[PDB]
């Protein structure tokens, strides 16, 4: 019986380990579901924000057309008043110089009948032209006013659309905060959080490796620009390279506090190789500077550049945000050379 | 032995007489055309006479003088000015035309309905008409000068008052119309009689045979009466159609003439009453001519 | 009687006298021949009887009514009773036979159906029913004379007067025409035939013969 | 066998035909009256037309050429154009009317004693008139039109028969003239035909006997030709007398009208040369109508 | 001869044939009677001879000159040679006897004096010289017929045609008219009388008789 205790104890430990593994698997599955939900929420917020910006731009475009229509309407009103005065005086002159035949008002004695007839015909022709022009301008003004009113009605629809988008964005933001809070509470276990961090870090390496093997940038690299790279964003550094993030996991990049929607500028010219959403880092933009030198910008709320697009130094590539489950807005800056992460502080200018 | 109804025999005779005209096409057609033309010409002459008479009656106004007030003049000011003018001596009467009444008068003319509507507020000057007590031209000129200097008007208009010339022209037209109408009526009356005489002479044998039998005179006479009546009716209808086709052209010509000036004029055609009188005159003339000629020629025919 | 004269005499404007104191009487149904010479008063007598020309001396009575001074407005009514046949067979060449025979009826304004039936009866009686729709030009002389007789007799005349009806026909057709007149007399129609042909009158002595000689009527 | 000469037979026929008209006075008098009236109608119309034409020509026969400048041309260029026109030949005499002067003329025409207000100074375009220096009307008109086209003048209204135009004189006058001529021809050509047809019918037996004996057709026809010629001649004379009487009737009425106007005028009768033309027309119509109608009616009369 | 036929025949529009293969010859001076029945072709023959109606089958020769297709402009010249007498004694009632008898001469436009002498001679020959200035109305029937004969014969015709001249006269005057025709024939004027009176023709057998029967001419 003494020898059989060890095997029985292992089964009990294995059952507890299996139960713990099953609980960990259920917790991991719940975390994966929470991560999937957060990714949908984060992507939805960016899509909603882009729609809001588009609608705002459309409204701005309408505004200028509204001003042009108002100026045209003012000019048309001035022309209408002038032509109305002209037509009124011409009609009064005709009322004065009727010259009706049936009342014996014809053939004034000792006058140039041909010349007076020519005067009358010219006056009538001028009246006809004036009334035709007045009708034309009035019709054009009425059509423009009808179109201008329709444009205002269309703006109303745009405003309605923008209001609905704003409400959805607010609801999405609240849900994302709740999703983040649930993940953080469930990540209270030190062991669970460390394993998740390793998988995200492992996931980043695979994506970086695939991108590196796809686009072989012919650039000269950023080696010659050591210590002179402009700061991608203006803000206070929250976490330095090599700082202990959690347990035995140390940050591989520089975390700089940034305001929501803050513009993020590329440190050096390069070609974008990865502009997708990555678990644990939010929106990540990968720029390849050639010779194996690449720069990564994560946690961006929205990405403006797409994969394969060329970016110049100082150009806005993405907007800083809290993507990737961050509790506050920030921008994650990482510099990688030969697939090895280097301290950003040694590259950025002091 | 049964006899047809009084109306039936007359209707049958009328139908037979109408059918008879097809026997000799050329002569009947020519006489009908001449009758139509000779009845149309007096109609046109009378139409011109009536138009001239209407114009002369219209021009009968005693050289009425028109006064135009300023467009912006207040209505109470216009009323006060009208009262003062009425009080002033040498003015027979004063008539005030409101701006909207003048607007309606102007809108009566063609081509002005659209402009008035398009204008937000059409505002014609208040037109006032003053009839001088004395028709003398010197008095008219003096009164016009005084009204212009009255310091309450913007313009003054005066009429032509050419009554005598139009009266003389009307008298001349009346004489010409009477003479030509009389000549044409006599010509058409006499033309019918000759054709009836020739027709009676054509069928001498049948008339002799009928009179040899105990035929009455009225029976022999009726067909010629109805032929004359048909001649008259057809001639009058053709004359009315020709008169209409002539008045359309005359109206077109007068409209073209008046178009040279900005005003327009329209001719007053013969009324519904005139056409009925024309038909009655044609029928009466034809029937009387046929009766007299046929009877006179018929008395001189013996059965053997 | 059907007609009577009282010392009637006619004097022409020229001064020549056709008739001088002629007196004869006709009873209804009788027939007479009124023979005369190349002159005499046969045609003048036939003109007088039907009031075409008025007399001068005597008086004429038709049915007891004086015809001496009949007003000109009553002549048509008188002529309606008398049928007249002439040597020339006066016919309207333009019209059809049915129209020529129907003229006496149409003059009175009779209904079309009665006119048709009566004209058909008369034409059948004279033997010309077949050619009722043809023109008079196509007919021969005897047919034209028979059409004339039918036209004369259509209107049921009380007295029928013939003025040498057989002038333009050879004796062969003369016999037929005289037999037709005899048939009409048998029907009850008074007749006064007039002819200068002595042979024809001598052929049939049944009917009283009046000889007219230089305006005098022997009546024997 | 002695035979009469060519002229003797014709003269005898003429005299006999003239004498024959008295056999039927009424029938041959009514036709003469109808012909006279029908022929006198157009004669009187022509007389009035000639009188009015003479009046129109008499009133004034000057020559002046008017050119209308375009409204677009500014005032300073007017002096330059005036100088250029003066420099060029055939432009010796020139008169210029300012737009203000034209406005004053228009105000006077309507009866206003003073220039009407509320019309502005741009109511009418400036107008220049050039006298014809060259007697060649066509060449002068062509040169003026070319010069106006070169200078950009909107219109070149050379003096002409504006009243005649292409509306009244072009169509209505021609239609009236054609209608009156047709009436004259038909009425005369008709009644003459009917009368001769009636005369031929009245002589059916004589014509039959004449044809049977062996008379030639021309012998039968000639008397009616001469009867028609006499009809035409007498009708023309009667028409001349009727027109003279009508002129006598209208003399007073025309005198009253002519006195009122400046131009003193007197009615003028038909010229002595016109009377010969009238008689020739009458006899020609009579002869032609008689020949045609008599021959056509005489074709259909067999000897037996 | 004065006239000759060569198988001449006439067919009317209706389809009835008056003449069928008629052939006869006349020598100058002869006289003929041309007897026929009520129908036959007497009147049609007299119409054909004087060219009033043209034939259809054969040819007609007047004096060796064909008359079959004589142009219409030459008919008057032919008719001038032929005198025609009709039963109706066609006379112009308006004019005087001297005018009626003088018409054939005046048609040729002959001088007045010659016309007067010739007309007086003709009227004296016919015995009417006394009444040369009277109207035809006053004359009696026989006088009118004699005036007609004089008018026919005034112009010295080569051939004289009579169409039943004795239709309207009793036999007493028939004898006188026939004797007058005989005198004219003795003068040397060819005659072709036409009558249906068998008695008159049988009275005088000297002259050749041609019988016309239903359009056929026996010539016996
Ligand atoms: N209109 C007339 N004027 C004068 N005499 C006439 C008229 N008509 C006939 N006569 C004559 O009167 C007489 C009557 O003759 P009439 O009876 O007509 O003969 P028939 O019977 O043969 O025709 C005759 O002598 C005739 O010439
Ligand atoms: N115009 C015509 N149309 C048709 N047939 C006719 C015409 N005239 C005569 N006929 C016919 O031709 C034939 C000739 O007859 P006709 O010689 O005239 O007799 P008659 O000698 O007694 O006068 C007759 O049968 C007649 O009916
Ligand atoms: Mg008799
Ligand atoms: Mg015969």
């Amino acid at each position: 019986s003494l020898f059989a205790a060890t095997q029985q104890e292992l089964t009990g430990v294995k059952s507890e380990i299996s139960r713990q593994q099953q609980s960990l698997a259920e917790q991991q599955k719940s975390l994966d579901q929470l991560q999937q939900a957060l990714k949908q929420q984060e992507l939805g917020i960016n899509s909603i924000e882009n729609q809001i910006t588009k609608t705002k731009n459309d409204l701005e475009n309408a505004n200028r057309n509204i001003a042009q229509l108002n100026s045209n309407i003012q000019a048309l009103e001035t022309q209408k008043q002038q032509q109305a005065d002209k037509l009124e005086r011409l009609l009064q002159t005709y009322y004065l110089t009727k010259r009706s035949l049936t009342n014996g008002q014809f053939f004034h004695r000792s006058a140039d009948e041909d010349r007076i007839s020519q005067y009358y015909q010219h006056l009538a022709k001028s009246r006809a032209q004036a009334i035709e022009a007045l009708e034309k301008t009035q019709t054009e003004l009425n059509s423009n006013q009808k179109q201008r009113q329709t444009e205002r009605e269309q703006i109303e629809k745009l405003l309605a659309e923008q209001t609905q988008q704003r409400d959805k964005l607010a609801k999405t933001q609240s849900e994302r905060k709740q999703t983040v809070k649930k993940i953080e509470s469930s990540i209270s276990g030190n062991k669970t959080y460390l394993a998740e961090l390793q998988r995200n870090e492992t996931r980043l390496k695979a994506e970086i490796a695939k991108a590196a093997k796809r686009n072989a940038v012919l650039m000269n690299g950023i080696a010659s620009q050591r210590g002179k790279l402009p700061w991608p964003l203006k803000g206070r550094v929250l976490h330095n390279f090599g700082e202990r993030q959690t347990g035995q996991i140390d940050w591989k990049g520089l975390v700089i506090d940034a305001n929501y929607g803050q513009e993020v500028k590329a440190v050096y010219p390069g070609t974008i190789v990865f502009a997708e959403y990555l678990r644990g880092y939010g929106l990540v933009v990968l720029l390849d500077h050639g010779k194996g030198d690449m720069t990564l910008y994560g946690f961006n709320q929205t990405l403006l550049k797409k994969e394969g697009d060329k970016v110049t130094t100082g150009e806005t590539i993405a907007l800083a945000g809290d993507t990737g489950g961050q509790s506050r807005p920030a921008l994650y800056f990482e510099i990688r050379r030969n697939s090895r992460a280097e301290n950003p502080s040694q590259w950025l200018q002091r | 032995a049964k006899t047809d109804s009084f109306l039936a025999i007359h209707f049958k005779q009328a139908k037979a007489s109408f059918a008879a005209l097809w026997r000799r096409p050329l002569g009947n057609i020519l006489t009908l055309a001449v009758i139509s033309m000779a009845l149309a010409l007096p109609a046109s002459l009378y139409l011109l006479s009536k138009n001239i008479a209407s114009v002369a009656e219209r021009v009968a106004e005693p050289s009425q003088l028109s006064v135009y007030l300023h467009i912006d003049t207040p209505e109470p000011r216009i009323i006060v000015l009208k009262d003062d003018l009425e009080r002033r001596d040498e003015i027979a009467k004063v008539k005030y035309i409101s701006p909207q009444q003048g607007l309606d008068d102007l809108s009566q003319y063609a081509g002005f309905e659209q402009a008035i509507s398009l204008l937000d507020n059409a505002t014609l000057p208040a037109v006032l008409v003053v009839t001088p007590k004395v028709d003398s031209r010197e008095q008219i000129q003096t009164l016009a000068k005084a009204l212009q200097a009255e310091e309450g008007v913007t313009d003054v208009r005066m009429d032509e008052d050419w009554f005598a010339r139009l009266d003389a022209i009307r008298h001349l037209a009346t004489i010409v119309v009477i003479s030509l109408s009389s000549l044409m009526l006599m010509s058409v009356f006499l033309i019918v009689g000759n054709t009836l005489r020739f027709n009676v002479q054509a069928n001498k044998e049948e008339i002799q045979t009928m009179k040899l039998i105990g035929a009455t005179d009225a029976y022999i006479l009726r067909p010629y009466l109805y032929s004359g009546m048909w001649f008259g009716l057809l001639g009058a209808v053709a004359a009315w159609l020709l008169t209409a086709l002539m008045t359309i052209l005359l109206n077109g010509a007068v409209e073209a003439l008046a178009q040279l000036y900005d005003s327009r004029f329209r001719l007053i055609g013969l009324g519904w009453d005139e056409s009925l009188l024309l038909l009655m005159l044609g029928v009466f003339l034809g029937c009387v001519a046929a009766k007299v000629s046929a009877k006179r020629h018929l008395k001189e025919i013996e059965p053997v | 009687g059907v007609i009577r004269f009282q010392q009637v005499s006619k004097a022409y404007r020229g001064g020549r006298q056709a008739l001088q104191k002629v007196d004869f009487h006709l009873r209804r149904g009788e027939m007479a021949f009124l023979g005369g010479h190349s002159g005499a008063g046969k045609s003048t007598l036939l003109k007088l009887i039907c009031a075409i020309e008025r007399p001068t001396d005597g008086k004429i009575s038709f049915n007891g009514h004086d015809i001496t001074r009949i007003p000109n407005k009553d002549i048509p009514f008188l002529r309606r009773n008398i049928g007249i046949v002439f040597q020339d067979h006066r016919l309207l060449m333009d019209r059809s036979i049915y129209d020529n025979v129907a003229l006496p009826m149409r003059i009175e304004s009779i209904s079309e159906n009665e006119i048709k039936r009566r004209v058909s009866a008369a034409l059948d009686k004279t033997g010309l029913l077949d050619k009722a729709r043809c023109l008079p030009s196509q007919l021969s002389g005897g047919e034209q004379q028979r059409v004339g007789i039918a036209r004369a007799v259509v209107n049921r005349p009380t007295l029928l007067l013939a003025d040498e009806p057989t002038g333009n026909l050879d004796p062969e057709l003369s016999s037929r025409v005289l037999r037709l007149f005899e048939e009409f007399n048998r029907a009850g129609v008074t007749i006064l035939l007039a002819t200068h042909d002595i042979h024809l009158v001598n052929s049939r002595p049944q009917y009283r013969h009046l000889e007219l000689n230089q305006g005098f009527l022997s009546e024997v």
